[PDB]
């Protein structure tokens, strides 16, 4: 009686033998989708929103000294053990996402294409996102071990290592899945959620530009930096095929950090967060549910640094101060500021997400912490709290749409490989970056009726259309992509690409000593700290496999 | 001392890492579930089958032993009726110490001096009148306290005796009847019964209805025989809720156990936040849930020839479940549910049968006699649940708060589980002299929960035993009358797995259910931008994956025994010795890294190893003073050993110690911490020790074993280990002319516990939130002015790291209580005769009425350190009416 | 939807009857009280959106749209006395009265 | 019982005990009746004909 033992069906769950059936897809590809918005912990946001306080921009938003701890220890470069916690639970929240979409993709192998037209659309969105977090994780750790292949039995995930892939290796095989997805996406996808072409081609151009930058060895800088894939690059940005599909510039830059218009032109492709629809408190942007200030009850993490506010102030020419400027402390009341300074941070006197009623004082109700970290506001990812945008699940979370990449980022990267690669073609980017300059002057169309009640006094003049040095031209780009990208997680990574990262974070730390208390016993070692080291646990499991970050 | 009267059970020590339950079996049917429930009136024999060579024949789930329970029957030619009664009493006796209001106010003061803090700056409304001595030492002259507890006059104070306000005398109620029957072709018995418990504490109770019809009739020359066991249940159980006796002992006894009004008392400022426990029994009245439960057999018997029998029952096994669990809206200063109202309305149910065809054959030929039986066996269980939800009712009684009369949210639950058996087995027996007996056994069985790779598994026996009486050269040893060898060996295995260990389980999770902290693992991702509208699209995450090769944890299991009997049928009893060794355990282990979401797979390695003895022992003699006794008795020892543990859950420390050391050599749950020898009695113990980080003249010293200035990590040992030595019994029976009484003593000698009475009575500050209650022996704590105590001193705050794991915190477990004692009066022939009936009687009887413990034990109750359930002293008197 | 029921009923009586046989006369006269109790009961549950579509996948915890709850309760209860008589008087006349 | 229209049916499992016995004489005599049933009905709908 053997028909008698298999009768018995598991109840209420689905197995694994009909999760591999055609006609239950079009589940996994959303399930793939739907670990970006959900998923994270408020310690851990997918945005690398926390393991970026230690980029001369921010004093970590602390209410107690040592609340978090680690994080205190993160952000001053001493003391950080290999034991800590936060790099392991940011390891297995990237593989998390990894396996969800090596899952999708290994079910998409049974189609045809007699019934399905879309197979190429969705191997091509999967591949997309596997690669996506594999780029996160590389910009990360840079010495991590790349699943490919999407038929890998669990049996010899255990039995894999990191070091039979060499760095460009490793940049090759992110590069595989984004060119993948250049080759067979559409132009433009109907809903905004999924990605198109031009992600495709901007995620190519980030992958092949962190390719262009040498590594060579266990030592962790910078070498002869090679030439030949920046054709690749700038290939891959050509204006035209970023103009098809309508991804262009905004009007204003505080368009795209505005929830009465989600999806514009500068929404390359964004994380789409969502309220009442369903669930319990709705997909909320939990990874940002402590930046909220002591207005609405809790947490004032991540507050901006002083040096960002200097970094903002401009001349009466209309060009920032080179390295002249942290001398003194930048007042809109003495000379001419950048207009997206009341973008991004909100000053003790001006109104909060332009609310007349949340004037900022210094008070208690703007920090808990007295003045052991200042009084300041981030608004890069927070909205004003007559919002239908808020609402308070045990934390105050926005439904502001993420965005990961924008239109000015591949603008701006553009420009960094015209002038790496100063075959003649100089001066195409300085009129670009001329434009993206120009853009950011005409962009003020909210605050400029503070004129009368405050005070203020801001122009962002262009220069002008000639060649000039390369080294000027460098440092005129690197202080545009560091008023420009304030906030948005884009400081550390850019430092270590260029290399020149432990001179000026130890310069910020001899500069801010005597600004913050915590400051003044810091250190940034060479060839050690630029990089999380791997986590103790993942090595003692693998039995020697993995290997260790060089100097830990 | 739970109403219900349940029992956790272990036969021959512990076996496995999980679930251990053994198997019981009550009329043929099998069921792992109950006896609580049943009626423990109908009882005929109760074999326990220790062994694994003679259990190895009833299932590879028989790998913790089997417990064969049998029922009544009709004797041939009898119509007898008998029926019993009695009326008890529960009484409290080991009730904890606490401190009331005076001592509280004193060990405050105390603390707050040994401060240096000025005591009158305190949250609470106390007030001191205090001054320094000439010899230093603070002495306080006065303490007063105030009217009312706060400022808004609210709440009065007193001093309430918390153990004493949710604790009464609980009467126990008992009745029976049971009629039978029997002629030359049929017999029957049917019974019936009531037994209403109420506990000692206040508003739990527990009662059981029940019934019994069983019967058979045999038909043509016995060629066929049918017959049938049937029972009926009905209990009724208030449950008490989770930590209320801790809760009796947290809160301050300031506190009133009602307010200006007819409202409950609380700790409305200052004060931390601890529910009154009398609230907490009145408003967990009326979670009253219902358990019905029904059995079955129908056998059929059938022999074509001679000698030569077949067999086919039929079980079956029904139980459901009737809840409704009630929350309601409290106010108790702060103490608040923010005005919510709530029912839920859960049901449960469960279904077993199996059927099974045997098949024996018996011949007797010259001086040998065998017995060969096979058979196969089918089983198969269908579980299920249900739950519903309301929210924010308007009137607040258990019959208005059905889920009709509701307005807010809803939801609802379910789930369902199963299960499948098939399997084949065999036996034999040989005598061959009536000198040298032999048994063969051997079970082939496979379940539904093992994995594709293999179905059936098979499970040999082999047993033989010879005696030695019969042997001829034995004949000169007259005194002796039996002695019988015996040896066995054979190898079970239980498949107590998990449903889901073979199906790599997949799951929607929508993300409707709550999650803090924002994880929320969902499958919702709106697409087109929408923003809005609960339309979303869904998807499936990954649970957990399985392996294709699970397999049951097998225990091969040796034993060698000695029976004996002397002195014309006296002295009877065996002795025993046994070496079982699990070698398959299951261990679920968390996916490395790469393997991100859902990696738990379960994987079979371990292996576990017990060996021990047994001796029991029965003196029964009449002696010439006119008197009777018998004097049962039993011996046992035990002892374990973790043989392998494959991986870092070895170290982490689910099993045994605590994430510091490994547990692979020791013995399975001993904990691993600091050694504590004594207090800092003198000044100059800061420079005889080495480098303690916490020392001031309390703060007790932590021997260093590297004698390196070591005070870290590196110096626990294994302290504790929980498997006693030396465990024993005794039954003690007289009768006099016209009287009986009979005795009971239990004890074990060497044992180790881990008392949390301890911490919450020898220190001020060990628990998180402050100002709690405790246990008033640390009044006489250390001071400069009594340097003979072993307490510590009461700090504030705790400096020195005393909450570790550490010898101070194990006692001497051994004890020695008597369970029982009994006392009847038979009333005489005559006078019975007269009344058309059989026996009579009056007896009286009192359970746990004593108990002896060591020196070593500061506490109430040797059995239970910690807040369990409290075991009271009963005291019946009752009467059997035997017709 | 998932519905559950249930029902309860319980009596009780207590007769007690008369017999006497004399001259051509036979009598049965008998007395007695009577109790009943019905306790019945119900309740269900409900979920929305499943996903798969089998009687073994839709149970309500696998489902992720809105919920509900029903229930209620009834209750009876009745206590009598009776009685009842007998006659014949010549195995001719028959005759018997209740109340 | 499987019924004409398709996809209805009927099945009911069934038992039964019932004994007395009478003890001294007949004076005093107890007995009893128990039944145990299992219906498990699919239904037709409302308005199929």
């Amino acid at each position: 009686c053997d028909d008698f033992l298999d009768r018995q069906v598991p109840q209420g769950i689905v197995t694994g033998d009909q999760i591999a059936s055609p006609e239950y897809v079009d589940n996994l590809v959303i399930s793939a989708y739907a670990i970006w918005a959900t998923g994270d912990d408020i310690n851990s946001s997918f945005s690398l929103w926390n393991y970026d306080v230690r980029s001369d921009d921010c004093y970590k938003g602390g209410s107690g000294t040592e609340d978090g701890g680690v994080f205190n220890a993160l952000e001053i470069s001493k003391g950080i053990n290999t034991t800590d916690w936060n790099i392991n639970d940011i390891w297995k929240r990237l593989y998390q996402c990894i396996t969800r979409a090596n899952t999708a993709l290994q079910s998409l192998d049974q189609m045809d294409e007699k019934t399905y037209p879309l197979k190429n659309q969705r191997i091509a969105e999967m591949r997309f996102l596997r690669g996506h977090a594999h780029f996160m994780l590389k910009q990360l750790f840079k010495k991590i071990v790349i699943v490919n292949d999407e038929n890998m039995e669990p049996d010899a995930y255990n039995e894999l290592s990191n070091t039979t892939y060499t760095n460009d290796e490793q940049w090759q095989k992110i590069a595989d899945d984004f060119q993948f997805a250049y080759d067979n996406l559409p132009e433009v996808q109907i809903e905004k959620g999924r990605p198109a072409q031009a992600a495709a081609a901007a995620y190519l151009a980030k992958t092949y530009l962190y390719k262009a930058y040498r590594q060579d060895g266990a030592d962790n800088a910078l070498t002869g930096i090679n030439e030949e894939d920046l054709k690749q690059v700038v290939k891959y940005t050509d204006p035209l095929i970023m103009a098809k599909g309508g991804y262009g510039l905004e009007t204003d830059y505080s368009m795209n950090f505005l929830p009465q218009y989600e999806n514009g032109a500068e929404s390359v492709w964004a994380i789409q967060y969502s309220i009442n629809d369903g669930t319990y408190n709705g997909n909320l942007n939990w990874g940002m549910g402590l930046t909220t200030p002591q207005i609405l009850g809790c947490c004032d993490f991540h507050k901006p640094s002083q040096n960002l506010v200097n970094a903002f102030k401009t001349d009466s020419q209309g060009k920032p101060l080179f390295s002249t400027y942290d001398n003194e402390n930048y007042e809109v009341a003495t000379d001419n500021v950048d207009p997206r300074l009341f973008h991004t941070v909100g000053m003790p006197g001006f109104p909060y997400k332009y609310n007349e009623g949340y004037i900022i004082q210094k008070n208690d109700d703007w920090s808990r912490s007295k003045g052991l970290y200042g009084y300041y506001v981030s608004l890069k990812e927070n909205v004003d709290p007559d919002c239908d945008c808020l609402k308070k699940g045990s934390y105050w979370a926005s439904s502001l749409n993420h965005i990961v990449i924008r239109y000015a980022d591949v603008l701006l990267m553009r420009a960094e490989a015209l002038i790496q690669l100063n075959d003649g073609r100089i001066t195409d980017a300085i009129s670009l970056i001329n434009e993206v300059r120009s853009r950011a002057a005409g962009s003020t169309m909210l605050i400029f009726n503070y004129k009368e009640d405050y005070g203020v006094n801001f122009k962002v003049t262009p220069y002008d259309l000639k060649a000039y040095a390369q080294d000027e031209a460098m440092k005129m780009l690197k202080w545009e992509r560091r008023v420009e990208f304030g906030m948005e997680s884009s400081r550390f990574f850019d430092l270590v690409r260029w290399g020149e990262a432990k001179d000026v974070i130890n310069a910020y730390y001899v500069t801010e000593a005597s600004r913050c208390s915590i400051y003044k016993n810091a250190g940034f070692t060479e060839n050690k700290n630029e990089y999380l080291p791997v986590p103790f646990e993942q090595i003692s499991a693998s039995n020697g496999n993995y290997t260790q970050n060089f100097g830990w | 001392g739970n109403p219900s009267g349940s029992a956790t059970v272990r036969i021959r020590g512990i076996g496995t890492l999980n679930n251990n339950d053994p198997l019981y079996i009550i009329d043929g049917v099998p069921t792992k579930a109950g006896m609580h429930e049943l009626n423990g009136n109908d009882i005929e024999s109760i074999q326990v089958l220790k062994d694994a060579a003679s259990a190895s024949i009833y299932g590879s789930r028989a790998a913790n032993g089997v417990i064969i329970i049998t029922t009544k029957q009709g004797k041939k030619g009898q119509i007898k009726i008998n029926f019993d009664a009695s009326v008890s009493a529960s009484m409290y006796q080991s009730k904890m110490n606490v401190l009331n209001t005076e001592q509280y106010g004193r060990a405050m003061w105390q603390a707050y001096v040994n401060d240096g803090e000025n005591p009158n700056g305190n949250a609470l409304g106390y007030a001191y009148n205090w001054g320094y001595n000439a010899d230093g030492n603070p002495v306080l002259y006065g303490m007063t306290l105030s009217k009312y507890l706060d400022s808004k006059n609210t709440m009065p104070v007193a001093d309430t005796d918390w153990f004493d306000e949710i604790t009464r005398t609980g009467v126990i109620q008992q009745y029976n009847l049971s009629v039978s029957n029997g002629s030359e072709k049929g017999s029957s018995f049917f019974s019936l019964g009531y037994y209403k418990n109420l506990g000692v504490i206040k508003d739990t109770d527990f009662d059981r209805f029940s019934a019994r019809m069983n019967s058979d009739y045999k038909l043509i020359d016995d060629i066929l025989t049918i017959g049938q066991h049937f029972t009926l249940n009905r209990t009724s159980e208030v449950q008490a809720p989770g930590g209320i006796i801790e809760t009796a002992l947290d809160i301050p006894s300031a506190i009133p156990v009602y307010a200006s009004d007819g409202s409950w008392g609380g700790p409305v400022g200052g004060w931390p936040d601890r529910r009154n426990p009398r609230a907490v029994l009145e408003y967990n009245k009326d979670n009253r849930y219902t358990y019905w439960r029904m059995f079955g057999d129908a056998y059929v018997n059938l022999t074509p020839f001679k000698g030569f029998n077949l067999r086919s029952t039929f079980g079956l096994d029904y139980a459901n479940k009737q809840a409704r669990y009630f929350t309601y809206p409290y106010q108790e200063g702060t103490q608040t549910n923010n005005g919510k109202s709530a029912v839920e309305a859960k049901q449960e149910h469960w279904t077993k049968w199996m059927w099974n065809a045997i098949a024996t054959y018996q011949l007797e030929v010259g001086k040998h006699r065998g017995d060969v039986m096979i058979g196969m066996e089918l089983n198969r269980e269908d579980d299920s649940h249900f739950s519903g939800y309301k929210e924010d009712f308007s009137i607040l009684t258990p019959d208005y708060m059905w889920p009709d009369a509701g307005s807010g949210t809803a939801q609802a639950y379910g789930a369902g589980e199963g299960y499948s058996l098939v399997s084949f087995f065999g036996k034999m027996n040989y005598s061959y002299a009536d000198r040298y007996l032999l048994s063969l056994t051997l079970r082939r069985d496979g379940s539904s929960r093992f994995g594709k790779n293999h179905r059936y598994a098979t499970f040999p026996s082999v047993s033989l035993g010879w005696r030695i009486t019969q042997e001829n050269f034995m004949k000169e040893l007259t005194w002796l009358d039996d002695l019988k060898l015996r040896a066995s060996w054979g190898q079970t295995g239980n498949q107590e797995i998990s449903n889901l260990a073979r199906y790599t389980i997949y799951a929607p999770n929508y993300g409707t259910t709550d999650s803090f902290g924002g994880q929320s693992y969902g499958t919702a991702y709106d697409i087109t931008g929408s923003n809005g509208g609960g339309v979303l699209p869904s998807g499936f995450k990954r649970n957990q994956i399985g392996n294709d090769n699970i397999k049951w944890e097998t225990t091969t299991q040796t034993n060698v025994g000695i029976d004996f009997s002397l002195f014309k049928q006296s002295l009877y009893g065996s002795l025993e010795y046994y070496y079982k060794k699990a070698t398959d355990i299951l261990t679920e282990m968390a996916g490395v890294g790469v393997l991100g979401e859902g990696g738990s797979r379960w994987i079979n390695s371990g292996a576990m190893k017990n060996q021990g003895f047994e001796f029991n022992l029965g003196y029964r003699n009449k002696t010439a003073f006119g008197l009777t006794y018998d004097l049962n008795g039993n011996i046992s020892t035990y002892r374990n050993e973790i043989l392998e543990l494959p991986e870092t859950v070895a170290a982490n420390g689910k099993f045994g110690g605590n994430g510091v050391k490994s547990v692979v050599g020791h013995t399975y749950g001993a904990q691993v911490g600091y050694i504590a020898d004594g207090i800092f009695k003198s000044q100059d113990e800061v420079d005889n020790h080495a480098t303690q980080e916490g020392a001031a003249v309390g703060r007790i010293r932590y021997r260093d074993i590297d004698h390196n200035g070591v005070i870290d990590e590196r110096d626990q040992n294994w302290i504790y280990d929980p498997t006693p030595s030396f465990s024993y019994g005794l039954n003690i029976y007289l009768e006099y002319k016209n009287f009986d009484l009979t005795m009971f003593w239990q004890g074990v000698q060497g044992v180790d516990i881990i008392s949390d009475v301890k911490k919450k009575s020898d220190f001020w500050s060990a628990s998180n939130v402050g100002f709690l209650n405790k246990g008033t022996r640390l009044l006489n704590a250390w001071s400069p002015t009594n340097p003979n105590s072993d307490i510590p001193a009461l700090t504030r705050s705790d400096t020195n790291n005393e909450q570790r794991v550490s010898t101070y915190f194990v006692e001497n477990g051994s004890f020695l209580k008597l369970r029982n004692i009994q006392l009847g009066y038979t009333v005489p022939a005559v006078i019975s005769k007269k009344m058309r009936m059989d026996r009579l009687r009056f007896y009286c009887s009192a359970q746990n009425l004593l108990t002896i413990k060591s020196k070593n034990f500061t506490g109430e109750d040797p059995e239970n350190p910690n807040f369990s359930y409290p075991i009271p002293v009963n005291i019946t008197f009752g009467l059997n009416i035997g017709f």
